[PDB]
DNA sequence: TTAAGTGGAGCTGGATGCTCTGT
DNA sequence: TCCAGCTCCACTTAA
RNA sequence: ACAGAG
């Protein structure tokens, strides 16, 4: 089991879209079907919409030990 | 006005401007309107890929003058950047690469 | 007369490289930097054999590049002291016998390690060979480049670095002999 | 430099790198106070110091 | 030109005469006027400096002087045999030695 | 101490070795340490630290004492790894007083830490079958003859012991069986009926079980304490002065401790008995040169007493003070001059003086006498006073009072010198380490001699030796001994400078 | 980077002929970027070695060669240093098994010496 | 500390930087390795005793 | 009688908001 | 212009 | 070093 919180943070989601922006930036492929948008952010934003970023967010509890959590596995919220 | 002070936790920073404010309730409560001035000035760096090299190539095109322009372009591994002004641009606009 | 050896790196992955497997991605990268190269204490780096353990592939602030840890071994041309191989010639000096092999060009076969009934040159850039029966001293190592056979009794290694501010020598040197009964021209045996 | 005859820049002071701080903005922070005013990278010796 | 400190103050009450300046730099080994007292010879004084090469010469050779371990050796043959440097080993006294330090 | 630790990580290093030195100098440097946490602050295995500390106290360099939950820490001690340099004047001065035979049982003792009784005397009886020849064979029983002399003038001592379990503390085993040391039975040596021959390395049930020797490194200090003082006597006035204080000192041997300032004194009823007879020296004589010794301001000797005619003693520590004052002047004269010695022994006996006073009661003039003034307070060999006018301390109102300061300058000259030895040895290691290409070169050349000497050796190998291209190389070799020569030796001189400055040292701290 | 082991094991030079072979069965699917020396260093260091290789007595061996040839080559009572090179330079006369194995007149009889004239040929 | 990577260049421990990202590569960890033919154990068994 | 541990008094060293806009 | 540490000196207890 | 401005 997993015992961490199931919701993501603002922070965890500031940063997912950070480093996908910087990686659609760079040419990478586009997990979804973009349709003219030219901001990377946005469509780090579609991507992160639509579940398809592939990050898995590293928690780190602070005696050591870690959890693996996917993107697409968090209740992401506004 | 010492390191720890004045020049460490705390330095001057550039991109950044500073103008007198003034009253507009047209723009939503999350814009702010930017002067021609400024933003021909600050620019923001645009990595070329498959999205936007359309768009950045009439961004080229235009030029330093008409607003929607760019100030310099820089190539893939290179370090140097190329003031945009002289030079034939609607060449340097076909030159573009990813990346 | 190949053996392996393990090493640890980190391997930068750009993000245009990501439609393609990482496993087909990670040894490319390390063949372009290993590859034709003598890593210092074990020899000449042919090329990777396989990958033996690849960690989690972390993305740094800062780039959106995948930085992950490699464990993997490397086929390496190291022979041991005394290991009789089967060599080719480039060309003849006063310095020695110049032994080519393969990809690799570096083998001494010194005057001081030749056979003992012809030593010095007659000031002739061929070495030489006296016989008293048949080929009285007009035997000659030909620069055509037949294949010999010779020993290699010593290696050593030099530490090519750079010394003073950064703005060809070898840095695998080998050195053999041939004076044993059953080394030198496969002609003769 | 310093004023605006000089062409000088704007300067995030002592108490605006504590605003920052309390947004958790870690990038931001990093990109205003070192990216953006002296990168520089230097010849450490890992074996001295 | 003046300095912050009054010179007045350090000296230099005439006006003139400052201390001269240093172009090229003193070397690493100044000469010396004297030179040491040669060494004390006899007889008496040779034997000493003639065992102190018998020690170094005997001492290595000791058990005592514990070479250090070689490792990472290529591979095996049979040319080991004949260069195994052969060397007896000495036991202590586990009477006057603590328990702690068997092998 | 600095250069104590340096001296002391290069002689475990030619004597022990490179993987032994690091055990040992850690303990000087950092202190006392059980086993487990000396591999950890070192980095070594667990079997090196087994193996670098059982000769460590085979030799008696480290130390131990047992502390609370039973663990074993240990102690080593700086002033003797540092008597490891006088081993060649150990051997030497038991030449004098004792034969060949007993040149070697302390060689045995000094290289080997302990020995037993039933071991030292095979190997003299062993290694001097080489020295004699045609069948004649040296026997176990006159060394055991010389070795029971040696404990009577007390060059050899016992170590101290393991106690006996039976009667102390049965049952469980402890780490440290807490080793102790009797009065009685230090020169006591055990009775050996055994006999026998020695080997000639033809290369073709113990009764003194326990019973350990080790040399007495203090004794060999009072035997050289008495040449220093003898010796400065034998220099002033004469050679029959100089036997007078030889014939009270052998007698003050085993009666006063290795730290009095008098001993006791004798009366010159049996000093005239004890002096040597082939001196044509009456008892009248004697009392003539007992009371002049007394009169000289070096005061080597005192009176302390009137009772049974002529009650005569020997300063110690006063004539260590003459010899440290010697030792002081004789660095001053050869360092910065003849005239410069002339202003240090003035401020030795007018103890605080002035400038002005310097240059009147020397002779020496202005501008000459400055320079020697100023270049011994830099470099320590005098010291200031300051008496003040004010509390404000300033320069232009007070008065400085030049002031020599024997003990803090005698502690500094013997810093000068562990620092001088090390860079002997250095320099020795410099010049073998880049020259080992050479001493090779000589070793393979007369390997065709050695190897295969006698056993089918034709005369056809004896041309073929300088036919190598070391015959011009042999130029720098003999350079190279000749180096070799001058600094070992200058390497065991400056021990004399050592021992005067150490033993006067020794006698002014109070231990409380 | 940092290196863990001089020497891990010993290879024949006939599981690199299998080695270089498949990696040739893979390349020239892409041809080199002239971005850098990245192909540069690797294709001339992959030929050459093979073409090597292709004149060793080393080619027409097998998996099951190499296992049976150490089958009978377990009990002749010989080291990693000669068992190595007695598969991969081919023995065919009695001057080399002298080099390749030190001491062959003092410890193998000059009938097990014709022997291993007769092992090594009869399975390659 | 916080006031200490900001002087460093390097970025703090807390808001964003509290945490690391992974990337979801199509990858094999513990691959298929390559088998060795020659120097396994049941062929070279050691010579001297 | 005095050794010593702890009170009270004077001396000492540190600090005192963020930027632009000009002479 | 306001505020914690550092050092000197009387003031009891206890032997 | 002084004056401004918020």
């Amino acid at each position: 089991k997993r015992i961490t919180t199931p919701y993501m943070t603002k922070y965890e989601r500031a940063r997912v879209l950070g480093t996908r922006a910087l990686q659609i930036a760079m040419c990478a492929p586009v997990m979804v079907e973009l349709e003219g948008e030219t901001d990377p952010l946005l469509i780090a934003m579609k991507e992160l919409k639509a579940r398809k970023i592939p990050i898995i967010i590293r928690r780190y509890l602070p005696d050591g030990s870690y959890e693996d959590w996917g993107v697409d596995e968090l209740i992401i919220t506004d | 006005q010492g390191r720890f002070r004045g020049n460490l936790s705390g330095k001057r920073v550039d991109f950044s401007g500073r103008t007198v404010i003034s009253p507009d309730p047209n723009l939503r409560i999350d814009e702010v309107a930017v002067p021609v001035h400024v933003a021909k000035i600050l620019t923001f760096p645009e990595k070329v890929n498959k999205a936007n090299i359309n768009f950045l190539r009439k961004l080229v095109q235009n030029g330093p003058e008409v607003h929607p322009g760019a100030n310099f372009i820089q190539q893939r591994h290179t370090q140097m950047k190329r003031f945009l002004k002289y030079g034939n641009r609607e060449k340097m606009a076909q030159e573009l690469k990813y990346g | 007369m190949f053996v392996l050896v393990e090493m640890v790196d980190t391997v930068r992955i750009p993000p245009w490289q990501f439609e393609r497997k990482l496993n087909d991605s990670i040894a490319e990268e390390l063949n372009k930097k290993l590859a034709n190269k003598v890593v210092y204490n074990v020899g000449l780096c042919i090329c990777l054999f396989d990958i033996t353990k690849l960690e989690d592939a972390y993305v740094f602030p800062g780039d959106g590049a995948s930085h992950t840890k490699v464990h993997f071994r490397c086929v390496v041309f190291h022979p041991f002291l005394d290991e009789i191989l089967i060599g080719k010639i480039k060309g003849c000096s006063p310095e020695g016998v110049h032994v080519s092999l393969g990809f690799f060009d570096d083998i001494l076969i010194p005057p001081e390690s030749l056979q003992q009934p012809a030593k010095f040159d007659e000031a002739e850039q061929v070495w030489v060979w006296e016989y008293e029966t048949e080929e009285g001293a007009h035997d000659l190592y030909m620069d055509t480049g037949e294949e010999i056979r010779f020993r290699v009794v010593d290696e050593s290694f030099v530490d090519t670095s750079p010394t003073g501010p950064s703005s060809k020598e070898a840095p695998y040197t080998l050195v053999g002999s041939i004076s044993e009964p059953g080394l030198g021209l496969l002609s003769w045996w | 430099t310093e004023g605006r005859s000089r062409d000088g820049g704007l300067r995030l002071g002592e108490m605006e790198r504590d605003c920052l701080i309390g947004y958790g903005a870690s990038m931001l922070l990093l990109e205003r106070l070192m990216i953006s005013s002296d990168a520089f990278e230097v010849d450490v010796c890992g074996q001295c110091g | 030109a003046a300095y912050t400190f009054n010179i007045e103050a350090v000296g230099f009450s005439k006006g003139e005469k400052l201390p001269d300046v240093v172009l090229k730099p003193p070397p690493l080994f100044p000469d010396t006027d004297y030179k040491p007292v040669p060494l004390k010879t006899g007889e008496g004084e040779e034997y000493m400096l003639a065992l102190k090469q018998e020690l170094r010469e005997t001492m290595k050779r000791m058990p005592y002087f514990i070479e250090t371990p070689e490792e990472r050796q290529d591979i095996e043959r049979y040319s080991k045999r004949y260069m195994k440097v052969y060397k007896e080993e000495w036991i202590p006294d586990w009477r006057r030695l603590p328990r702690e330090m068997m092998p | 101490t600095q250069a104590e630790i340096k001296l002391c990580s290069l002689l475990l290093q030619e004597h022990f070795g490179e993987i032994v030195e690091k055990i040992g100098v850690h303990l000087i440097r950092t202190g006392s340490q059980p086993l487990r946490v000396i591999a950890h602050d070192t980095g070594t295995s667990l079997d090196q630290v087994k193996k670098a500390l059982c000769v460590l106290v085979q030799h008696n360099l480290v130390s131990y004492q047992v502390h609370k939950r039973g663990v074993v820490e240990y102690e080593a001690q700086c002033s003797r790894v540092l008597r490891m340099l006088r081993y060649p004047r150990y051997i030497y001065t038991t030449k004098t007083l004792y034969s060949d035979t007993g040149e070697l049982i302390v060689e045995e003792l000094l290289l080997n830490g302990k020995l037993t009784m039933s071991a030292v005397v095979k190997k003299v009886a062993d290694r001097l079958t080489e020295t004699m020849e045609d069948g004649k064979t040296m026997d176990y029983a006159e060394v055991s003859n010389t070795f029971v002399r040696l404990a009577d003038t007390h060059f050899v001592q016992r170590c101290p012991s393991v106690p006996t379990t039976e009667n102390s503390d049965p049952g469980p085993p402890p780490p440290a069986p807490t080793l102790v040391i009797n009065e009685k039975d230090m020169y006591l040596v055990p009775k050996l009926s055994l006999i026998g021959k020695g080997k000639r390395r033809r290369s073709s049930p113990i009764p003194d079980d326990g019973i350990y020797w080790q040399a007495n490194l203090d004794r060999f200090h009072q035997h050289f304490r008495d040449q220093a003082i003898v010796s400065a006597v034998a220099n002033r006035m004469d050679q029959t002065s100089s036997e007078i204080v030889r014939t009270m000192l052998r007698m003050s041997e085993i009666t006063t401790s290795s730290s009095a300032p008098f001993t006791q004194p004798l009366s010159s009823n049996e000093i005239f008995r004890s002096l040597p007879v082939g001196y044509n020296i009456s008892k009248q004589v004697l009392d003539q040169y007992l009371t002049l010794l007394a009169d000289d301001p070096l005061e080597f000797v005192g009176k302390s007493g009137d009772s049974g005619g002529g009650m005569y003693v020997i300063n110690l520590h006063k004539a260590l003070a003459s010899l440290a004052t010697a030792t002081l002047e004789s660095v001053v004269q050869e360092r910065f001059g003849s005239r410069c010695a002339r202003i240090f022994r003035l401020v030795l006996q007018k103890k605080h003086i002035e400038q002005k006073q310097v240059e009147d009661f020397a002779m020496i003039p202005a501008k000459e006498a400055k320079d020697m003034l100023y270049k011994m307070l830099s470099e320590n060999f005098m010291s200031l006073q300051e008496i003040p006018k004010t509390p404000d301390h300033a320069p232009s109102r007070t008065f400085y009072l030049y002031t020599v300061n024997i003990l803090s300058a005698a502690r500094m000259l013997l810093h000068r010198c562990y620092k001088s030895i090390a860079n002997l040895i250095e320099r020795r290691q410099f010049e073998t380490k880049e020259n080992k290409r050479l001493l090779e070169k000589s070793q393979r050349v007369e390997a065709i001699i050695a190897s295969m000497q006698a056993t089918g050796a034709e005369e056809a190998q004896l041309q073929e030796i300088e036919e190598m291209i070391t015959a011009p190389e042999r130029q720098q070799l003999e350079t190279l001994k000749r180096n070799v020569n001058k600094l070992d030796a200058s390497e065991i001189q400056v021990d004399e400078t050592i021992f005067l400055l150490e033993s006067y040292i020794e006698c002014t701290m109070k231990r409380q | 980077m940092e290196v863990k082991d001089a020497n891990s094991a010993l290879l024949s030079n006939y599981e690199v002929f299998q080695l270089l072979t498949d990696l040739k069965e893979q390349r020239k699917e892409s041809g080199k970027n002239k971005h850098s020396s990245g192909q540069q260093n690797l294709n001339t260091i992959t030929y050459e070695t093979l073409k090597y290789i292709s004149k060793t007595p080393c080619r027409h061996q097998s998996p099951e060669i190499v296992r049976e040839f150490l089958t009978a080559l377990k009990s002749h009572k010989l080291t990693k240093a000669e068992k190595l090179q007695l598969l991969n330079h081919r023995p065919v006369t009695a001057v080399e098994i002298q080099l390749m194995v030190e001491e062959s007149e003092e410890r193998l009889t000059e009938e097990q010496i014709e022997a291993l004239l007769h092992t090594v040929t009869s399975i390659l | 500390g916080v006031s200490e990577c900001i002087i460093m260049g390097i970025p703090m421990n807390i808001g964003t930087g509290l945490f690391k990202l992974l990337h979801k590569a199509d990858r094999d960890p513990n691959p298929p390795k390559r088998p060795l033919i020659f120097d396994t154990n049941e062929f070279h068994i050691p010579l001297v005793t």
